């Protein structure tokens, strides 16, 4: 719907030629003209020395083959800075007087969940025991404690 | 862009003290009541820090970077704005621009062409540099509004921010009080980080002027620059969670 | 029909002018021989166009192989002899009185065909 | 460097252009045998001089390559289809001759 059009659409260009095989996550723009034999040329393009960018035809009436496809791919990698877009898998119900079992993002252990009265940071991840222990844990969907 | 102000006036520089701040949260993980010891870069309380004052006296010098610093600015007519990082300060390598335009703080990592003494000049056109190539980080952050008009008074806020590196990660630590030298005990979240990850080894301050180059003037402000050692510290937590006190160990 | 369009599937990541046939006259030719096969009885009990008790004895295929033998087999001599004309006309053989004269001549010879009417020099068949 | 590395960037820029034109002037003529109007009959004017005009300039440029140097065999057949002329071996008066008789045989 949003991508053929009738009588043409000359925005996109593709490049047919290159000298050698690329490198992965290479990008590279060109003006430059191809030259495909030992006859040298200028830039103006002449006799066997040709413009490498070759234009696209968008009709819808071509069928399955020949339709255009949007394509865009993910890229993940691991460097020295910690993971940064995390995911959701959808909640369950949140039950009251019952001893349970946690599972959180940085938090993991068992306990009864009751009120707190204690005055909260909204940056805060868990708070802590003398005892050592996680006597608190900020909901970071709605804020409490 | 290259021809800075020949009007400046430099004071020479005096130092003071600090006495009973520059205290920050070390970890993200909240501890309620409990004393606990932790090892950061911090600051060794009584120490001596440099004394700036900007009144034609503007005080700008080129200082060097090498493991922390603070920067605690008092303002009225708001003239210290943000600051230039980068190692040589040229499009030879990587510079870190945190400045404020009065729409949002612009955080951008590129290579920018400084010049000697870049200033900011309502605010009508900021240009710092002739040319921009290879930009690598951008960030988004909170917008604020001030008021650019020049008052000279009493100072009736204190503006926060800390500039540390730890194995390439930037931390911006701030607490917003009000009240030359004010006292008191302050308690500094964590807002900002930054996976940037270059080497900085200079800074240099920005200054903000208000109403082509003779009749640019400022109003009254200060600010301090200190230096972090890596020295264990101790902790106090009420019921509420907000740190009252720190014990340097080795002082007394 | 069905056999020019799946034929005219295969060929479409080949160059231009190499989407063709295998000569020029493959791209006709490559539907009649499955159409050979949807004309047999055996075909036609499993789709079910006839019925499912047919006698077929020996004089049931006289009457097929007479039929696909009229537009397919006995048309070769045919298909032969006006391009034996068409051939030798070009190579500067005969001269214009010698033109009709190959004709009728030919036309007697290869597929054995006498014509009733005889032709002037003003005429071309 | 060679001849066969020159032969092989001229066709594959004949490749995707062939196939823009001949898809246009066949939408029209699938249109022809559908509708018989005053319409597409002048369109048969517009679009099938397209493919006259475009097969006698890319005939302009590629009748001197050598068929004597090429070493595979795909490239000499698509060569050889590109190269034969067809009508237009003629002179001009000769040629505009042969044009009309076509238009009263049929």
């Amino acid at each position: 719907k949003l991508d053929s059009k009738v009588s043409g659409n000359y925005n996109y260009l593709y490049r047919l030629f290159r000298k050698s095989n690329l490198k992965p996550f290479e990008r590279d723009i060109s003006t430059e003209i191809y030259q495909a034999g030992n006859k040298p040329c200028n830039g103006v393009a002449g006799f066997n020395c040709y413009f490498p960018l070759r234009s696209y035809s968008f009709r819808p009436t071509y069928g399955v083959g020949h339709q255009p496809y949007r394509v865009v791919v993910l890229s993940f990698e691991l460097l020295h800075a910690p993971a940064t877009v995390c995911g959701p898998k959808k909640s369950t119900n949140l039950v009251k007087n019952k001893c349970v079992n946690f599972n959180f993002n940085g938090l993991k252990g068992t306990g009864v969940l009751t009120e707190s009265n204690k005055k909260f940071l909204p940056f805060q991840q868990f708070g802590r025991d003398i005892a050592d222990t996680t006597d608190a844990v900020r909901d970071p969907q709605t804020l409490e404690i | 862009q290259c021809v800075n102000l020949t009007t400046r006036t430099q004071l020479p520089p005096a130092y003071t003290n600090s006495f009973t701040r520059g205290v920050y949260y070390p970890d993200k993980v909240f501890r309620s009541s409990v004393l606990h010891s932790t090892q950061d870069l911090f600051l060794p309380f009584f120490s001596n820090v440099t004394w700036f004052h900007v009144i034609k006296r503007f005080d700008n010098p080129v200082l060097p970077f090498n493991d922390g610093v603070y920067f605690a600015s008092i303002e009225k007519s708001n003239i210290i704005r943000g600051w230039i990082f980068g190692t040589t300060l040229d499009s030879k390598t990587q510079s870190l621009l945190i400045v404020n335009n009065a729409t949002n703080v612009v955080i951008k990592v590129c290579e920018f062409q400084f010049c000697n003494d870049p200033f900011l000049d309502m605010e009508s056109e900021f240009r710092v540099y002739s040319s921009a190539n290879n930009c690598t980080f951008e960030y988004v952050s909170q917008p604020f509004l001030m008021d650019l008009e020049g008052k000279q008074g009493n100072f009736k806020n204190l503006r926060e921010f800390v500039f540390k590196n730890i194995d390439g990660y930037f931390k911006i630590y701030s607490k917003h009080t009000p009240i030359d030298l004010p006292q008191g005990f302050s308690a500094l979240e964590p807002l900002v980080d930054l996976p940037i990850g270059i080497n900085i080894t200079r800074f240099q301050t920005l200054l903000a002027l208000h109403r082509s180059s003779s009749g640019w003037t400022a109003g009254a402000a200060a600010y301090y620059v200190g230096y972090l050692q890596p020295r264990t510290f101790l902790l106090k937590y009420n019921e509420n969670g907000t740190i009252t006190d720190a014990v340097d160990c080795a002082l007394d | 029909e069905m056999g020019h369009i799946q034929y005219d599937m295969a060929y479409a990541a080949q160059p231009f002018l190499l989407r063709n046939g295998a000569n020029e006259g493959f791209h006709e030719a490559v539907g009649e021989i499955m159409s050979l096969s949807a004309a047999t009885p055996k075909h036609l009990k499993s789709i079910g166009l006839l019925s499912p008790d047919f006698q077929e004895d020996n004089e049931t295929e006289i009457n097929f192989l007479l039929k696909q033998a009229l537009t397919i087999v006995g048309t070769l001599p045919f298909t032969y002899m006006l391009e034996k004309w068409r051939w030798m006309v070009f190579k500067g053989e005969i001269p214009k009185d010698q033109w009709m004269k190959k004709w009728w001549e030919m036309k007697r010879e290869i597929v054995g065909v006498v014509e009733p009417v005889p032709h002037d020099e003003t005429y071309c068949d | 460097s060679t001849i066969e590395e020159q032969a092989k960037t001229f066709l594959d820029k004949f490749n995707h252009e062939a196939e823009d034109l001949f898809y246009q002037s066949s939408l029209a003529s699938w249109n022809y045998n559908t509708n018989i109007t005053e319409e597409n009959v002048q369109n048969m004017n517009n679009a099938g001089d397209k493919w006259s005009a475009f097969l006698k300039e890319q005939s302009t440029l590629a009748q001197m390559y050598p068929l004597q140097e090429i070493q595979n065999l795909t490239v000499k057949l698509q060569l050889q289809a590109l190269q034969q002329n067809g009508s237009s071996v003629l002179s001009e008066d000769k040629s505009k001759r042969l044009n009309t008789i076509l238009n009263t045989m049929s």
